[PDB]
């Protein structure tokens, strides 16, 4: 059988994929604000490409 | 490249030391003078940190291990492949963690901002300078500060444990420890409640500081309030590490024996002695 | 062991904790805790 | 909260509710009791 | 500072509010029936670890205080497995910790319901779940590795003890992975709140600290934090998504904590032979070398069985 | 002693006499099923002049012990 | 008796009660499982006269 | 809420599915019973 | 002698009363249960002549 | 608060409780000192 | 019957039952194939007489 | 909120959807019993 | 004396008198419990000729 | 807010109150006393 | 001295003292019984001459060679 | 507020009478240990 | 010299003065208590001739 691979390492690179997978999601929330950027050669997204400017509804009195 | 609303912010001022000679960006980086000693200290103590790598016996990531000196130098600079090296690599890393926390009081000045940002990375200078500088110093050789290497210095830890017995005894260890918990918890907290009064359910209006300080109230019986939640925050956090230098400290300079034999003191108290 | 055999009640542990001789008892040595150590002897009331 | 009467008719349940748990609470210690004394 | 108001009508419209928002009554402290199932249950399980406690004292209160935090409710004898031990080896253990696990949930139930009656997003008990996973692990890895004795005992001194020998017994924990992910996230967290906290309060001039009116509708105050960050690091988040990075630098400590426990004893005996395996283990020069005679005569045995009888030696 | 519902609200009061009747009744059968007299899952079968009488030492068992053999 | 279901809303009564009987089941399931004489995943074949007793009465 | 004959209606489903719950419960048991009994 | 009644609430002090006698009776019964002599699950059965005694035997 | 009337008619049911409560009591040590004495 | 329909949203329902069904079911193929008798992957062209049966009372 | 014309329609799927699980476990678990008998 | 009441409020002071004499009454009877001589759960039968003395002076 | 009044009819019971439990408790010392004494 | 009555409040000194004269009042029964000549609870019942004593200046050279107990 | 200087000196008369009565029975209690167990 | 007492209020200095003189008494009976020579609890019936006394120099 596997001598080398075992369910340690199994996990753990499941792990990484989930993580990596989590700070792209992380980075895409943290442009919702000051994207795209500004630059002398036009306008800039970096990477990952920032979601989108987020609109809230507040509770109506009226 | 510039945030949307970045470039009227980007006016000199609020430096230090090099007045406008180092007033200026690099990409999103501010340099100013700590700017330039701090990516001084980086790359000299990091090629230190890869020459150390290459006269061992591995590049495996994991397995680097640059050690300080014997015992038998005390403090004086030993040779450097047997120890010197980690003393240099230790002054770089002293110049670029100082370099950085003056860079960042620069950056807050220009901001118009507090201090805090600068006096609380201070804690964690504090917690480094412990185990480098204090400790070794107060026990008489430098020898006695952690291996620069990602598990070795996990070894180091565990021994220095093991020197005491039983280290889980140590009084300002319990609070350390406490603290990071504490902390832990209270971020938890904080940033469940943040997000979701600002992300309630589908269908269902954006939430509002009532929400969050009525639910904080049933989460632990009082309400805290918007800036008390971050001066908890910040205390918790840097409580942790003023306590993780103190509880190093006195293991070895102040204590010798076990750490369980310490508490001999309220076995004793006269009440019930 | 292939069985077991209950010592004395006066020879068992009140205390289950299993560092407890060196975590406590190596250091402590007031009598009346030295005492609470173990069971006190217990005996069928006919037998007195 | 609740008037008076309206509390006589929650109390009658009440008692006969008590009551019948007694009862099977009874039946069941004197099941056990005739299985394996404890006196 | 020291020009505090006081408000005698009730706030949200010192006092506070008896009144509804919603579903949601406020006022008292909400407990629900969740809640009181749930202070019933925990009661019930503090009450039996402090009367196993006292009682190991010999019931004397002076002990009982003096020697606090050295008493232990222990878990059973290791040969039972998963089988009911005696009552007074690892019975009541299970009892209490039976009821402490079931008064958790509830409490966990009681937050759940609470966040939905206030019209909140479900942050915080899923945050609450990833602690109740990993405190459900010292009930899972006992039980995968088939003996109740595995158990971690109720006591302050006690469970540090146990702590220690489950590192030493699975060969250091040090070289568990998920345990050094798991203190990567524990000091990231201090990391984030510090940085968050600091960040927070140096633009509470500047009305930073009301946050939600800073995601809201964007303030200078917002502006400032991002362009610290993001000027002495090169990156930044939104006064939004930092807690985002503080929420699942929070979650993850203990979700990594919880599989690192998981792996042990079922998958990995052994973590520092594991961390030779995969590469972790940095070498030093042999401080001692064994003869071939030595390498027979140096190994032990398990250990075994204490032993039950008090022998003569009359010769 | 109907006014009791009057001073009390009974919807307050059934969830905590649930609550105290449901510990109550755990506590007993577990504190049985850890007895040797009435472990009634292992030895329910026995006969009452069978069952164990007088078992009350403190460790019956041994303390200290390998885990059972794996497999 | 019907009136018991305008004190407690029976939509969450009824949840709660599939959730008390869900845990239980678990519970008492779990608890024979582990024992010796009900662990009848690996001897429920044994007959009734075959599966396991706890101990007698010691010291006869 | 409920109107009271609404309660009437409930109350009807309540008490016939809780019964029969234990009817199909009582049989679980005398199958258990002549597998392997406890008593 | 009722007036007590008006200086403290009922409401209250029944709660506090029967949460103090719950928990007394708690402890008593957890103390005996700890005993020997009174070890009533595993001993009940015995005669008051036969059940156990705080004294050691004499002459062992 | 109460009333000293309603105060009064409490007084009556708190204190028949108090003494009914300690008459059961008293019963349950007759059986217990009569099953294994502690004196 | 179908009122229970009006009474619970269709949409949490039918999330609770898979959530619930799938966990019972990860659960009960876990506990089988760490058993002796049912590790199928090993064991399971073993016939049934040939596999593992759990210990029988202590006749001897 | 849902009209009680969709809950009876809804319901219809609902059953017949869970008796061909019970179905199809049925004759997973005849299957097993064939090749493993638990009893 | 009876204007002591004026000064302190009795609501006050009898909770905090209660509090103190069940507090102290407890401890006294586990002290007793915790004792040699005054053990009376296990040893209250044997008859103060025969109760335990702590030891007299090692200068005996 | 006591009335000199209230306060001295509070007062003759609390010096009631108090000898009942002073006599009880001398009751239960010379019991406890003639039982194994401490002197 | 009365007029210390006019400097601090009446009421509140009665609080303070009570709760310092029953702290102290512990404290010293607590060390007592702790003690062995005082370990009334245990020894009560013994006179004054047989209760313990702590240990002596051996009020001699502290150095006579010993002898062993007797078979 | 505060106290009326004719209240001081009746609440002083009783607190050094209440003082003093506290200590009488502190010497008898002192008396009966002394004859017990002297501890000079 | 009692125009001190223009300067300091009697009302902090008096406190003060009790919490300190409290504190510096208690230290000392208890620094007294801990020594073999002077743990009058145990040994005050002994005479002085019989109390302990610490090592002397040898001197040789
Ligand atoms: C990616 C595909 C695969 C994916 C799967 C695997 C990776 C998953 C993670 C992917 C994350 C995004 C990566 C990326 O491309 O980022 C671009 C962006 C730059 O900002 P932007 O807004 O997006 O773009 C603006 C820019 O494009 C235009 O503006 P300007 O022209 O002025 O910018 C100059 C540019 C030049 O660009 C670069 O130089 C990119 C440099 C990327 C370095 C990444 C190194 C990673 C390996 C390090 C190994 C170690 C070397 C010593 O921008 C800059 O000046 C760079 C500013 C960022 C400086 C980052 C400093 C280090 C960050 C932490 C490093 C890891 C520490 C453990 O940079 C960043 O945001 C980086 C920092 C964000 C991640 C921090 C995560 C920390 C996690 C710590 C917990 C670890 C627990 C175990
Ligand atoms: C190994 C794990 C160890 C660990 C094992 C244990 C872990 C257990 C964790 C359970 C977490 C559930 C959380 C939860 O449900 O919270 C909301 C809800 C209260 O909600 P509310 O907002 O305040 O009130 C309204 C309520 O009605 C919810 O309304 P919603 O809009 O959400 O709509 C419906 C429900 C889904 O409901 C249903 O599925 C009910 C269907 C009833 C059918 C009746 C039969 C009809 C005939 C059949 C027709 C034919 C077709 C079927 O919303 C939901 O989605 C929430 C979840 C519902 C499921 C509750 C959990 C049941 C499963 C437990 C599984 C245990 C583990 C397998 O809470 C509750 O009602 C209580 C939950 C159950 C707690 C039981 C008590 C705890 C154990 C005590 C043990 C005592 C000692 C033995
Ligand atoms: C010699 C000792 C061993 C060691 C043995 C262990 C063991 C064993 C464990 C850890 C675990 C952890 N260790 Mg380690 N650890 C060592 C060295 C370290 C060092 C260090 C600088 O050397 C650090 C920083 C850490 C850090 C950490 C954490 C990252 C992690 C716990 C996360 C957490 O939040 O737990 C705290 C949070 C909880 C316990 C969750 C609690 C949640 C529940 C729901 C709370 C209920 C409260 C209840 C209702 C209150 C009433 C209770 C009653 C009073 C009883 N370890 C060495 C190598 N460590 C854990 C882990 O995850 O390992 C992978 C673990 O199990
Ligand atoms: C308001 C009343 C006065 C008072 C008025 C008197 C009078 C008058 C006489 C004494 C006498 C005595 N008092 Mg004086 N005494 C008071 C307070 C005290 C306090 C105290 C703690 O405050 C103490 C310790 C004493 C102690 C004593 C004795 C030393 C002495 C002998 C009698 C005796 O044994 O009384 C035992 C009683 C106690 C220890 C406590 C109770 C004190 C009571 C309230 C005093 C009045 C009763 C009086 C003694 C009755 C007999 C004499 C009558 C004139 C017939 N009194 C108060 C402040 N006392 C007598 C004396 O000196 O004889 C030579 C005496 O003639
Ligand atoms: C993300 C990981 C971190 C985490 C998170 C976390 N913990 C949490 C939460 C979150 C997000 C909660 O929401 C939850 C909470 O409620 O917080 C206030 C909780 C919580 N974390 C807790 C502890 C805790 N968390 C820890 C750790 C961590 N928590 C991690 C670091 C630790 C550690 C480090 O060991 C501990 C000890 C609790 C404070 C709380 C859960 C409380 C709970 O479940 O309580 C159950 C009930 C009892 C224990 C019983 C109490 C009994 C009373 C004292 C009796 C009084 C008498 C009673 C009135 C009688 C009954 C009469 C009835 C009629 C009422
Ligand atoms: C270590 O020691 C150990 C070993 C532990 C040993 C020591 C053990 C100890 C200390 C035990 C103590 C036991 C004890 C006390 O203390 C025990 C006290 C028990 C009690 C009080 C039980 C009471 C039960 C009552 C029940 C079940 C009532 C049910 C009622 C029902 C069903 C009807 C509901 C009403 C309806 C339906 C009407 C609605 C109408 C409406 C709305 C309308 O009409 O409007
Ligand atoms: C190691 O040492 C160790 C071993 C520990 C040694 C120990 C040492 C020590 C330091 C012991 C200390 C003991 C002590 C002090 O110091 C002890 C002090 C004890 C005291 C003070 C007891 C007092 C009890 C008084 C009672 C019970 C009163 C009851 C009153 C009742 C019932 C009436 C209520 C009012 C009514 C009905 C009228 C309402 C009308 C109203 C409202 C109206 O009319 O308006
Ligand atoms: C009279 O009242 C008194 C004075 C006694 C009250 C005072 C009480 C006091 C002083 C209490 C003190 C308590 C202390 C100090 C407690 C300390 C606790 C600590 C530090 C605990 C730390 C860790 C414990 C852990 C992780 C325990 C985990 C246990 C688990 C997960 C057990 C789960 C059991 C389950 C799920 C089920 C068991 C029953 C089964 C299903 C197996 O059936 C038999
Ligand atoms: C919960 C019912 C589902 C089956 C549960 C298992 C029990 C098997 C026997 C079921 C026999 C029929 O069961 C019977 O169904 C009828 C409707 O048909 C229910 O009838 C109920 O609702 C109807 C209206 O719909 C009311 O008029 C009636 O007063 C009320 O009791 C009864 O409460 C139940 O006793
Ligand atoms: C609403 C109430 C519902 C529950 C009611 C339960 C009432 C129970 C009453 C128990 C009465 C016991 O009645 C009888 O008591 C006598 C002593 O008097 C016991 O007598 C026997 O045991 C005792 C103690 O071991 C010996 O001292 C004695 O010599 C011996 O004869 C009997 O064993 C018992 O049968
Ligand atoms: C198991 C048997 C032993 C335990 C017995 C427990 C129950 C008590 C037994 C006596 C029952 C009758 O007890 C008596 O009840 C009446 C009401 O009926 C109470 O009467 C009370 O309320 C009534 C109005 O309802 C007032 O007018 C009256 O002034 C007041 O005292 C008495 O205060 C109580 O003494
Ligand atoms: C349990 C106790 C056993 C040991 C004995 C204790 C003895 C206690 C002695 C109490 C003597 C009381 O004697 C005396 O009482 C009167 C009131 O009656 C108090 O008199 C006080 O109030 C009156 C007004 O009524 C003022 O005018 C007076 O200035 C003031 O001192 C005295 O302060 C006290 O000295
Ligand atoms: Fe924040």
């Amino acid at each position: 059988m596997m001598e080398y691979i075992d369910g340690a390492q199994i996990a753990l690179y499941a792990f990484w994929l989930f993580f990596f997978g989590l700070i792209i999601y992380l980075r895409r929330e943290d442009k919702r604000e000051g994207y795209p950027l500004e630059s002398p050669q036009g306008p800039r997204d970096g990477w990952p490409k920032g979601a989108p400017k987020k609109t809230y509804v507040h509770r109506d009195h009226g | 490249a510039m945030l949307s609303f970045e470039k009227k912010y980007r006016v000199r001022g609020g430096t230090l030391i090099g007045g406008d000679l180092f007033d200026f960006w690099f990409g999103p980086f501010y340099v100013g003078f700590f700017g330039v000693t701090t990516i001084f200290f980086v790359t000299l103590g990091t090629l230190l940190c890869v020459w150390g790598a290459a006269m061992g016996p591995t590049w495996n990531l994991w397995q680097i291990n640059i050690a300080p000196p014997d015992l038998k130098y005390g403090l004086g600079l030993a040779p450097l492949r047997e120890g010197g090296l980690w003393q240099i690599i230790t002054l770089c890393a002293l110049g670029a963690f100082g370099s950085w926390a003056l860079r960042q009081a620069e950056i807050a000045r220009k901001l118009g901002m507090g201090m805090h940002i600068p006096w609380a990375y201070g804690g964690a200078i504090l917690a480094y300078t412990t185990l480098v500088v204090i400790r070794p110093f107060l026990l008489g050789a430098w020898g006695h500060g952690f291996p620069y290497g990602i598990f070795s210095h996990l070894d180091w830890v565990s021994n220095v444990g093991y020197q005491y017995l039983h280290f889980h005894y140590n009084p300002a260890h319990m609070i350390a420890v406490t603290f990071f918990f504490t902390n832990c918890l209270a971020l938890a907290m904080h940033g469940s409640l943040i997000l979701s009064v600002t992300n309630p359910p589908k269908g269902t209006p954006t939430g509002t500081s009532e929400q969050e300080n009525v639910f904080f109230r049933d989460l632990l019986g009082y309400s805290i309030g918007a800036i008390g939640i971050h001066r908890l925050g910040l205390f918790l956090a840097v409580g942790a590490a003023v306590w993780s230098a103190i509880c190093i400290v006195i293991s070895g300079p102040f204590w010798t024996q076990g750490w369980p034999e310490w508490w001999n003191w309220w076995l004793n108290l006269p009440i019930w002695k | 062991g292939s069985s077991y055999q209950q010592a004395p009640i006066t020879n068992q542990r009140r205390m289950r904790g299993i560092m407890i001789q060196s975590t406590l008892w190596d250091m402590d040595r007031k009598r009346s805790a030295t005492r609470q150590r173990y069971y006190p002897a217990s005996t069928p009331a006919n037998q007195l | 909260g609740m008037t008076e009467e309206e509390a006589r008719r929650f109390h009658g349940y009440m008692v006969t509710g008590t009551l019948g748990y007694v009862v099977v609470a009874s039946v069941a210690h004197f099941l056990a009791w005739s299985w394996r004394p404890w006196f | 500072t020291r020009v505090q108001v006081r408000t005698v009508p009730e706030p949200g419209i010192f006092s506070y509010l008896a009144g509804k928002f919603g579903d949601a009554q406020i006022g008292p402290i909400y407990l629900g029936w969740a809640g009181v199932l749930s202070l019933i249950f925990g009661f019930i399980a503090i009450e039996i670890i402090g009367l196993n406690m006292w009682a190991s004292v010999g019931w004397d209160p002076v002990e009982f205080i003096r020697q606090l935090p050295w008493l232990a409710l222990e878990p059973p004898p290791p040969q039972y497995g998963l089988r009911v031990p005696p009552l007074n080896q690892g019975g009541w253990y299970l009892m209490a910790g039976f009821f402490l696990t079931v008064s958790i949930i509830l409490w966990w139930i009681r937050i759940y319901r609470r966040a939905r009656a206030l019209q909140m997003g479900s942050h915080l008990p899923w945050a609450f779940a990833s602690a109740i996973f990993l405190y459900s692990t010292f009930f899972f890895q006992p039980l995968l590795v088939g003996s109740w004795s595995e158990m971690v005992p109720f006591g302050i001194f006690p469970h540090l003890d146990w702590t220690s020998a489950f590192s030493i017994r699975y060969g250091n924990l040090y070289y568990n992975p998920f345990h050094a992910l798991s203190i990567a996230f524990l000091y990231g967290s201090a990391v984030l709140f510090a940085m968050h906290g600091a960040t927070i309060l140096a633009v509470a001039r500047m009305g930073g600290e009301r946050e939600i009116e800073q995601i809201t509708d964007r303030g200078t105050a917002a502006e400032r934090s991002m362009l610290f960050w993001r000027w002495c690091m090169g990156f930044n988040a939104t006064m939004e998504s930092i807690h985002r990075w503080a929420w699942w630098f929070a979650v993850l400590t203990t979700f990594t904590g919880g599989i690192g426990i998981l792996l042990t004893g079922t998958v990995v005996d052994n973590w520092y032979l594991w961390g030779v395996k995969h590469g972790l283990v940095a070498p030093y020069p042999a401080q001692n070398q064994l003869t071939p005679e030595q390498q027979d005569l140096l190994r032990g045995r398990y250990q075994g069985t204490a032993p039950d009888s008090f022998p003569s030696y009359v010769v | 002693m109907h006014r009791i519902w009057l001073m009390y609200d009974p919807r307050r009061v059934m969830v905590a006499l649930v609550g105290f009747l449901a510990v109550l009744a755990l506590v007993i059968h577990f504190v049985l099923l850890s007895s040797q007299r009435y472990s009634w899952i292992e030895n329910g079968t026995l006969g009452a002049d069978q069952a164990p009488v007088g078992a009350s030492a403190p460790a019956a068992a041994a303390e200290m012990s390998p885990l059972p053999p794996g497999r």
